[PDB]
């Protein structure tokens, strides 16, 4: 029931300004405090900030001084993170953690808000290739490829068609990335009935939903 | 401030009884460091375990126990159940904000299932073609994918991902060899090869 959420990824323009949100629930937001982290990509885990909601106590470290900001909405439970002068070295995922004192803090954590500081996917069906049947199942898969920034959502039938559905890890090559995404249906069900494999680019605001046919 | 250092990999079997131990680039750690234990998990999934030298975090299976080990820091992990594999971080207080150290990727079988796929149509048609092969089932999650056309192996054009855990404690990722509309045309056949565990498993097309 104790639990911190955070605002989705976003793309930030360099030289420009992000407020991260971090809501939480399942206890007495006033009496906890609030610590923000982030990581940089291969550097390990960097703190920012602290905030005690309840007297809206805020404790910086002298690195972000002037360029970090937390505010706290008590009435809506959510603490704010304004980070000004985006540079490239700011991309990170930047993650809440709550604490009480240096002996009780950081035990509950959030997803972490992923900052990048725009080029929608192409997505291509694979249909089989080798039409003879591997055995009662077949599988159809769907290429993401080329897109900027991370990350996309592909989904199977709208959600319908949500048993073995494999979705990899994407791969980088010139700023743009590519992933794959699959789904096994046995034999019988294609191509009697329409698969649609559905791709969404939250950063472009674009949507395709591909038939996959043979 | 000071630097913070963990041993970047410890190795494990079920069962067995592993500690982790922390230290600083300042001296000694003593109990004003406030040592904090955090395990990370795929996909930035954080969790408290010790705090404070030797509190552990609210519901938390008593084989963690933090302590100080001499002028270091420990956790101490006494029966690895699988589910312990993760990176364990400590962070010391240093007077005014923690610093992290850059975490332990404790360690504590099956072969591998490849799938090909030609290039798609639309795609061929804009004189690009990339052939996915999508390796599963294996576990240790540790594979070297090669690729090989007409016999002869492939360097420039394959992109590997990282092995991502299927949560079924197993392993999967994806090579692709993007070539053009040309070359796919222009082979004969074209073969999704990957190492694991000293034997080597292969799939190909035409």
């Amino acid at each position: 029931e104790v639990q911190l959420q955070q605002s989705g990824a976003e793309l930030a323009r360099p030289g420009a300004s992000v407020k991260l949100s971090c809501r939480t629930s399942g206890y007495s937001f006033t009496t906890y405090w609030m610590q923000w982290v982030r990581q940089r990509p291969g550097q390990g885990l960097e703190w920012i900030a602290a905030i005690y909601p309840g007297d809206d106590d805020a404790r910086y470290t002298q690195k972000f001084k002037g360029k970090a900001t937390l505010t706290a909405d008590r009435s809506s439970s959510i603490v704010y993170l304004q980070l000004n002068s985006l540079t490239s070295e700011d991309s990170a995922v930047y993650s809440c953690s709550r604490g009480r004192s240096l002996y009780y803090t950081m035990d509950y954590w959030g997803q972490g808000t992923s900052v990048t500081v725009t080029t929608p996917p192409s997505v291509y069906p694979l249909a089989p290739g080798s039409a003879a049947q591997t055995n009662s199942m077949v599988t159809l898969g769907c290429l993401v490829k080329g897109y900027f920034p991370e990350p996309v959502t592909v989904s199977w039938n709208t959600g319908s068609l949500s048993s073995g559905v494999h979705t990899f890890p994407a791969v980088l090559q010139s700023d743009l990335y590519t992933l794959s995404s699959s789904v096994t249906v046995p034999s019988s069900t294609w191509p009697s009935e329409t698969v649609t494999c559905n791709v969404a680019h939250p950063a472009s605001s674009t949507k395709v939903d591909k038939k996959i046919v043979p | 401030q000071a630097v913070v250092t963990q041993e970047s990999a410890l190795t494990t079997s079920p069962g067995e009884t592993v500690t982790l131990t922390c230290r600083s680039s300042s001296g000694a750690i003593t109990t004003s460091h406030y040592a904090n234990w955090i395990q990370e998990k795929p996909d930035h999934l954080f969790t408290g375990l010790i705090s404070g030298t030797n509190n552990r975090a609210p519901g938390v299976p008593a084989r963690f126990s933090g302590s100080l080990i001499g002028d270091k820091a420990a956790l101490t992990i006494t029966g690895a159940q699988t589910e312990d594999e993760a990176i364990y971080i400590c962070a010391l207080w240093f007077s005014n904000q923690f610093i992290f150290g850059s975490g332990t990727k404790v360690t504590v079988k099956s072969s591998p299932s490849v799938t090909l796929f030609p290039p798609s149509s639309e795609e061929l048609e804009t004189n690009k073609a990339t052939l996915v092969c999508t390796i599963t089932d294996f576990y240790p999650g540790v594979v070297t994918v090669d690729w090989k056309v007409d016999g002869t192996p492939v360097t420039q054009g394959m992109e590997t991902t990282q092995p991502s855990k299927q949560s079924n404690n197993k392993y999967m990722a994806s090579s692709y060899l993007t070539l053009t509309a040309r070359a796919w045309e222009r082979h004969s056949s074209y073969s999704c090869q990957v190492t694991h565990e000293g034997h080597t498993v292969e799939k190909s097309l035409s």
